[PDB]
């Protein structure tokens, strides 16, 4: 997806602290048809690749407010702790292998 | 064949003689492997008709 | 699918809904058959 580069000093060393696991056929960006019947809060589309699936949002409707797309991974993976939704599941690191 | 992977390492086994395997390689990784694939042999004249 | 690169999409049967039965057979490790040394 484009990770270019971490802008940090000449010796800076970088450390994770959250790691995150995700299946293979997992994309971020959502559907481009579901934004074309939605409002409220309205997310960002694109094109996914050749077997991956997009995210999932709920049409969800109220006395106070219409029609509204609402999606998992909000606010962020980081602070979302109702974690059976957004597919970025947490883990640590196992020996021998990377985050 | 035997194909499995440990602690980020990649182990294969092979025979063509017998039936229990001897090692052929290893190879560390760093990362976990989570699917295969065996290829169709799209060839010309192996089938039934042939 | 496999990969996502699109080499060649000429002769695809891509309108089909038959599953290949595929095969099944009984693993007998009675003769050494899934060990190795
Ligand atoms: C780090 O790089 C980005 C992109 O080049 C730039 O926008 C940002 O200002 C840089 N950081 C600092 C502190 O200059
Ligand atoms: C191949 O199999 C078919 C199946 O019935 C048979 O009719 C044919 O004679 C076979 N040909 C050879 C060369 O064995
Ligand atoms: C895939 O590539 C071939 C090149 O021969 C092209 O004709 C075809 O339109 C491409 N498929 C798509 C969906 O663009
Ligand atoms: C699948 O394709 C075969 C031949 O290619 C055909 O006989 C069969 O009816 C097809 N099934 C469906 C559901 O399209």
């Amino acid at each position: 997806y484009g990770f270019g580069s971490f802008n940090v000093s000449s010796y800076d060393v970088v450390y994770s602290d959250h790691c995150f696991s995700v299946n293979s056929d997992f994309c971020p960006c959502a559907d481009p048809s579901v934004v074309n019947s939605c409002v409220k809060s309205k997310p960002l589309s694109a094109i996914c690749p050749a077997g991956t699936k997009y995210r999932h949002c709920d049409l969800d409707t109220t006395l106070y407010v219409n029609n509204w797309c609402r999606c998992s991974c909000l606010p962020d993976p980081i602070s979302t702790y109702s974690p059976n939704t957004c597919p970025q599941k947490k883990v640590v690191v196992g020996i021998g292998e990377h985050c | 064949f035997h194909f499995y992977q440990e602690r980020g390492v990649f182990y294969a086994y092979y025979a063509d003689v017998g039936m229990p395997t001897t090692f052929l390689f290893s190879l560390y990784l760093g990362t976990i492997l989570s699917h295969y694939y065996v290829m169709p042999l799209t060839c010309k004249a192996i089938s039934s008709n042939t | 699918v496999i990969g996502d690169f699109n080499c060649t999409n000429s002769f695809i049967n891509d309108y089909n809904k038959t599953i290949p039965r595929i095969s099944e057979d009984v693993v007998d490790v009675s003769l050494g058959l899934g060990t190795y040394y």
